[PDB]
């Protein structure tokens, strides 16, 4: 969850 | 205040209203989920312009492998981006 | 609908209003947390009559070991009991 | 989390 969370906020 | 009393009323009345527009009376589908957010939480939660966000979040948000999302799953992840994105505000510009 | 737009307004206006009554401008403490829920979410979220619920939830809800609760931690666990308890309704009587 | 969750709902 936290690992993929960075992708959404980073990629946004 | 009487703000929270209304808050719960707003969340559930809209949750079950559009969630049963074409799917089941109270279960969400990838198509019900993206229409419900582009409807009132515009510019807050995104799904239409960001396609990677829809397949990656919705398919993994149904962490149980249900191509349908339950009310409990929708409130936790969607509300995260709701307060989180607001904190960054334009200050991140 | 315009329900969700108001929903976010209700949650945050009341969150920061009482959260800074005696503690910090925007951080919760065991004492700010229990007063905020007995205030408008009465009979929905409990903390005063159930003492075991307060120490066990608040101390473990600060899963990071912060005797203070952040807005993100409060929305996830408190909102869980909010929709969950409503589903049981009196039908569980 | 889930283990303690039963206590709150069970004890309520
Ligand atoms: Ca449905
Ligand atoms: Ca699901
Ligand atoms: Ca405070
Ligand atoms: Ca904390």
């Amino acid at each position: 969850k936290k690992a993929v969370w960075h992708k959404l906020l980073s990629k946004q | 205040g009487s703000e929270l009393e209304t808050a719960m009323e707003t969340l559930i009345n809209v949750f079950h209203a559009h969630s049963g527009k074409e799917g089941d009376k109270y279960k969400l589908s990838k198509k019900e989920l993206k229409d419900l957010l582009q409807t009132e939480l515009s510019s807050f939660l995104d799904v239409q312009k960001d396609a990677d966000a829809v397949d990656k979040i919705m398919k993994e948000l149904d962490e149980n492998g249900d191509g349908e999302v339950d009310f409990q799953e929708f409130v936790v992840l969607v509300a995260a981006l709701t307060v989180a994105c607001n904190n960054f505000f334009w200050e991140n510009s």
